[PDB]
RNA sequence: AGCGCCGUGGCGCAGUGGAAGCGCGCAGGGCUCAUAACCCUGAUGUCCUCGGAUCGAAACCGAGCGGCGCUACCA
């Protein structure tokens, strides 16, 4: 299974899906007949193999020359997140999901790439600081150009929150210097404390509708969803509730029972948290058909998540705007403006009722559940689409 | 898709983003030729103008909506 | 510090030139 | 990955259940002093392949084949 969640960010027309494919080996489907060429909407998934040889892609090693094979060390999941301006809510959902980061920087293009820096700021928002700078293009640069880009990256990233960022050369086609990537992932990035102590919770980020067409309906599978666990282990034979629930505007909880837990190759009864798992339950597949189970907080029975509409939030904004090559100063919030307030994974633009310099009250059209902290991101409507302006946290 | 060709002369393949009768209106005056909108069932919609004026048809298709000029491969014929 | 990265970049160029002298 | 369409004469259709189907085409000839128009004759093939029923089959069906629309990547 998966122990720690890892994600990759990069600018548009930069190359991350094929990079992870050279890292993991699992094809990124990039489906729906329009996402194949411009951008994606749903999240990409992949699984890496970490068997380290201490005298790699396979559990048995033959390439190094010495017949010695590698032993089991780590098996880490990878959540490909699209770095484009159109979609940000799923980016922030995955950003709250991921624990390790891989940033791409393009040489011959403009060295400050607006989406790379924007998603680096997003990384620094949600307590992510173990980031490895990757030069996604290596063959397409000269040696002097590479040195200039190295110095430019160093001078640009000196005083940010992410200070200790090792640099790695990668490509999407060659498939070389890859063991360095795995080595640095194992070294710089430890698994966050995740054991039996904290109560179990779930965050579902995607909806899978499983109804095999053409086959007789007498035997079909239920509703499976992709979820991440920040605390505790899920075991088979438990009653679970999808808390954001169904709309009967008001919403009401969904109750169900676990049928299976796909864990990275198969169906495992137990699963240490820190990896994306396929929870297949008796839920109606139509509830898993469209973008429905995207950013929903899920509870194991025996806990009572609280449904909220009015939320008191401590929020902070940065000095300047992000995601633009013109730029303007950050302006203090005004009442009666719909601003998207993503609680870790949720996608709901709230109305601002109370305005303070460092505090706010916001009302969600769709009520959402709150358990402990559930870190938040804040986006406004300025550049004809959603633009990050700051970060938010629930305080009640 | 959206391929366009001209065959001695009918124009097969026409974007629908502008109304057809104004296309005919500009066509007849800027070519001085008999103009026909022939809608054959489920072929490329037929716009027929007389004479050998494929350069002038290029001028018109530039001046109406055309901004690509790269998927146009007029067969000589 | 980007010192141990230029070494891997040099190794990458060496491998690319060795395996694909055409490119 | 499924079900529904296409199955070529250079082309779109056309019947599909008596065997070479129309127009567009292209070549030649006719018309006229001449041209366009009009009037005739033509060479184009495996209507993708497998079988079944079938005196008779490209067709009627069925068990594979090349591309199109949806499901929507259907752990
Ligand atoms: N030569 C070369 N081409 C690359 C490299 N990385 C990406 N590309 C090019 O990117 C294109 C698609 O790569 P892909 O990773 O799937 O796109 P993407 O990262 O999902 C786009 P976005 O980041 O906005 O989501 C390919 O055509 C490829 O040639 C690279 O490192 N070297
Ligand atoms: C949504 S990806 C994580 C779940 C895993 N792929 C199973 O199946
Ligand atoms: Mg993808
Ligand atoms: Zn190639």
């Amino acid at each position: 299974q998966a122990t720690i969640n890892i994600g990759t960010i990069g600018h548009v027309a930069h190359g991350k899906s094929t990079v992870v494919r050279a890292i993991s080996g699992v094809q990124t489907v990039r489906f729906k007949d329009e996402l194949e060429r411009n951008i994606t909407i749903k999240l990409g998934y992949a699984n890496a193999k970490i068997y380290k040889c201490q005298e790699e892609i396979s559990p048995k090693c033959q390439r190094p020359g010495c017949p010695g094979r590698y032993k089991l060390v780590r098996h880490v999941s990878f959540v490909d997140c699209p770095g484009h301006d159109i979609l940000m809510s799923t980016m922030l959902s995955g950003a709250a999901v991921m624990d390790a980061a891989l940033l791409l920087i393009a040489g011959n293009e403009s060295c400050p790439q607006p989406q790379t820096s924007e998603h680096l700021a997003a990384i620094e928002i949600m307590k992510l600081k173990h980031v490895i700078i990757l030069q996604n293009k290596v063959d397409l640069m000269r040696e002097e150009s590479a040195l200039e880009h190295q110095k430019s990256i160093l001078k640009f990233i000196r005083g940010t929150i992410a200070d200790g960022a090792p640099i790695v050369p990668i490509s999407a086609q060659l498939k070389y210097n890859i063991d360095a990537v795995n080595e640095f992932i194992v070294k710089t990035i430890p698994v966050p404390p995740r054991d039996f102590m904290i109560s179990p919770r779930l965050i579902v980020i995607r909806s899978f509708d499983v109804n095999k067409p053409g086959a007789e309906i007498e035997d079909l599978k239920g509703g499976v969803a992709g979820g991440s666990i920040l605390n505790g282990v899920f075991k088979l034979g438990d009653e679970i509730e999808i808390r954001p629930g169904i709309v009967t505007i008001q919403c009401k909880p969904i109750f169900s029972n676990i049928v299976s837990l796909f864990a990275e190759q198969n169906d495992l009864k137990f699963a240490v948290p820190g990896g994306l798992i396929g929870v297949g339950t008796k839920v109606d597949p139509t509830l898993c058909r469209a973008d429905r189970l995207v950013g929903q907080v899920v509870g194991a029975k025996g806990h009572l998540p609280n449904i909220y509409t009015d939320i008191e939030i401590n929020y902070f904004l940065l000095r300047r705007l992000l995601g633009v090559k013109k730029q303007a100063k950050v302006r203090k919030l005004e009442p009666n403006e719909v601003l998207m307030v993503n609680i870790g994974s949720t996608a709901t633009g709230a109305r601002v009722v109370a305005v303070k310099a460092d505090m706010a009250r916001l009302q969600l059209t769709s009520p959402a559940c709150t358990e402990i902290n559930e870190k938040i991101a804040l986006s406004r409507r300025i550049e004809k689409h959603w633009r990050l302006i700051g970060w938010a946290t629930i305080k009640k | 898709s959206n391929y366009i060709h001209i065959r001695i002369t009918t124009v097969q393949g026409v974007p629908e983003e502008y109304d057809l009768k104004r296309i005919l209106k500009v066509l007849k005056k800027d070519f001085a030729c008999n103009g026909n909108i022939v809608k054959d069932p489920e072929m490329g919609e037929i716009i027929q103008l007389q004479g050998d004026q494929r350069a002038k048809v290029c001028e018109f298709m530039i001046s109406q909506l055309g901004l690509q000029k790269k998927n146009i491969k007029i067969h000589g014929f | 510090v980007g010192l141990p990265y230029s070494e891997l970049l040099s190794r990458f160029f060496n491998i690319l030139r060795t395996n694909n002298p055409e490119l």
